[PDB]
């Protein structure tokens, strides 16, 4: 379920060209078309949908490189 | 106390506002020589533009300044109402009240950095030529950050060289300038180091942008000890924006891809203050080589 | 408009009427004009350079709101907390209006170069015999959008200011009325001088303008740019009597409230006048003018 | 007329001496009537009476003395 939530947010804020249905768990979101500003909205979108807040240690490109990276990060939090 | 404080007497006069000072002839003569020194190092084929202290609010909004530094922005407001309304606002002031409640926003803001107006100008010319475009820009800039420290002003002069082109055009430009700027700083007898850094992006969202900027080394600063060797002051910056402004303004490089941009920025007031902090306020006592470099 | 053809070589659009980027050609002439004015600076003059903003409190105290409130640019910002600011920004993203969250700072854009000099003069105590003389400059702002190249919202002003007895200022005034005309002549410019009035606001402003004109407190050097019937004021001399001396508690050497006066150079108007008169090709400028400017 | 003028001149005139000391013929300017006070005074005459001066009579001369003011009103 956590997986699909993240996916809806990625369509909410992500500003990607190809649909989230057309993106695998371990896939390059930045190559896919995730911009800097977008990745920040996405991060805020994640924070809103899961009512959580990231540590500054994970407030970076790495944590949001892929849905799997996102899922693992949210889980590890 | 701040080691810089004692400089105030020879360099500045109070204007009744922290970070806003009148400049003495002594101070201004050094700002001017620093500007001429920077000009003497300009690359061939660089177009010089000078901007006023205000720019279009619509252009600044479009450049994304509100998502990044909303807390630093100075907007221009005025009394746009009728004669009756304006007279009433003035009368409230005479009666101990606040006339500013009658203000409304103009279509202008005070410029926060000298480069912003250059991007739509470049965009208006069509596709970039091979090698891209280079500009020499300057403006009096404003950032809403009151401080009593002489190295932290609200109104200050910025000088920049800007490159707009392919990723390779821009990264080579930045490397050329990082070397050249350090050589200038050494010629001026300044003590410094160059480290990577990040802009002061605002809020939670800003911590992430700041993290990525640092991680990707999009911004170097040349740092000079003024107040302390532990908290040195950034007196120049070397910035890489990737395709952010090329995308915003629809600028296309000669290959048809969204252009990259970068800039080298000289904080003229910080550099002047650094010169006076470093060599003192008597110019005839400055090292002969420094005087020679500056044409004194 | 007759000046419009000059824009191509002098200016680039910045998306706002009266606010332009300056080309290297244009700036090189502004700089030479500034150096020329400096070469005529009189003995004993203290040079100060002001930023494009000044204290709102100082300007309020100067009386600017009783004269030209409609022309003022105030600095405002987003002063709230992170949530407040984020809310404003969010409204912008949403399509709403973030500017509703703006509140005034303690700063305004300077309307003229001389205002900050009066409190500085006052802070030094009574004037010496002979008074004080200042050389001031600032980027000034006036909220009057226009497309005419001689009517800008942001423009450079240079002033020589005299603060002293009525006789000091009158002597200074006579000298600068002569020198300003001699500068315009050396620049090869055509002009006349006439008395005039500042654009005071409202009905009270009508009486003020009348009094100023009747008392001949303001002379302008007027250059035909767009027409001879509507010339452009490119230099002025302003006699303030004891207005600023009283306002700021400035005492002359006899213990009386000081008089002040100034000669003002509109650097951007003079530059535009030079290009309108002599053209955009510097090599063809009259030899005497080139020599005068050090070209 | 003098009834209402000595009230206004005291209100907006901002002079050192009280309005009950001016001789209704003496110069208000030598008394201490500044330029900006004088316009607040003019405005006070247009509010206490229902009339606005023409730009012709709108000047230093019409406000020199108290008798200068009164005369101007009738015309
Ligand atoms: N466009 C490229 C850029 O903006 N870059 S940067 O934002 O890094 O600032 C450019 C330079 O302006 C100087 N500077 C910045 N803020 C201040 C201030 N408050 N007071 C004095 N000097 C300052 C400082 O020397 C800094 O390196
Ligand atoms: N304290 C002395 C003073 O302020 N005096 S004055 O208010 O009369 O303007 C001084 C000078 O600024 C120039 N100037 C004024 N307004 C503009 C404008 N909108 N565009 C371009 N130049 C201008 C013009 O040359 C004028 O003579
Ligand atoms: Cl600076
Ligand atoms: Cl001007
Ligand atoms: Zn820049």
């Amino acid at each position: 379920h956590m997986n699909a939530t993240i996916r809806e947010i990625l369509a909410k804020f992500g500003q990607l060209p190809t649909p989230v249905d057309t993106i695998a768990d371990e896939a390059d979101l930045y190559a896919a078309g995730l911009s800097s500003f977008a990745s920040v909205q996405l991060m805020l979108g994640i924070e809103e949908a899961f009512d959580i807040e990231f540590p500054d240690n994970l407030l970076n490109r790495k944590s949001f490189a892929s849905i799997k990276a996102i899922e693992d990060t949210v889980k590890l939090i | 106390a701040d080691p810089l404080d004692h400089l105030a007497d020879k360099l500045f006069h109070s204007m009744g506002s922290d970070g806003v000072y009148a400049r003495t002839a002594l101070y201004e003569s050094i700002v001017e020589r620093l500007a001429a020194l920077i000009t003497s190092h300009r690359e061939a084929g660089t177009e010089a533009l000078r901007f006023p202290p205000v720019m279009s609010r619509a252009q600044l909004e479009k450049s994304g300044y509100l998502k990044s530094f909303p807390n630093l922005l100075g907007c221009v407001c005025g009394l746009h109402g009728t004669e009756r309304e304006i007279n009433a606002a003035v009368s409230r002031f005479d009666a101990g009240g606040d006339w500013t409640t009658s203000l409304s926003p103009a279509d202008l803001v005070l410029s926060p950095a000298a480069c912003y107006p250059v991007y739509p100008i470049a965009a208006s010319r069509g596709p970039l030529p091979k090698g891209g475009l280079r500009f020499d820009v300057a403006a009096d800039c404003f950032r809403r950050e009151p401080s009593k420290h002489l190295d932290r002003l609200q109104s200050f002069r910025m000088r920049e060289y800007v490159c707009i082109g392919t990723p390779d055009d821009v990264s080579d430009f930045r490397e050329r300038w990082m070397v050249r700027a350090q050589a200038i700083a050494r010629d001026l007898g300044l003590t410094f180091r160059v480290d990577y850094a990040s802009d002061p992006f605002f809020g939670r969202a800003g911590k992430m942008l700041a993290n990525n900027q640092r991680d990707q080394q999009l911004k170097f600063e040349l740092l000079i000890p003024l107040r302390s060797e532990e908290q040195p002051t950034a007196c120049m910056s070397f910035n890489y924006h990737r395709e952010h402004f090329g995308t915003t303004w629809g600028i296309q490089d000669a290959n048809g891809e969204p252009a990259h941009t970068g800039c080298v920025a000289f904080g003229m007031d910080r550099l002047a203050v650094a010169m006076f902090h470093t060599h003192g306020t008597d110019l005839s006592a400055w090292p002969a080589k420094v005087r020679d470099i500056l044409g004194l």
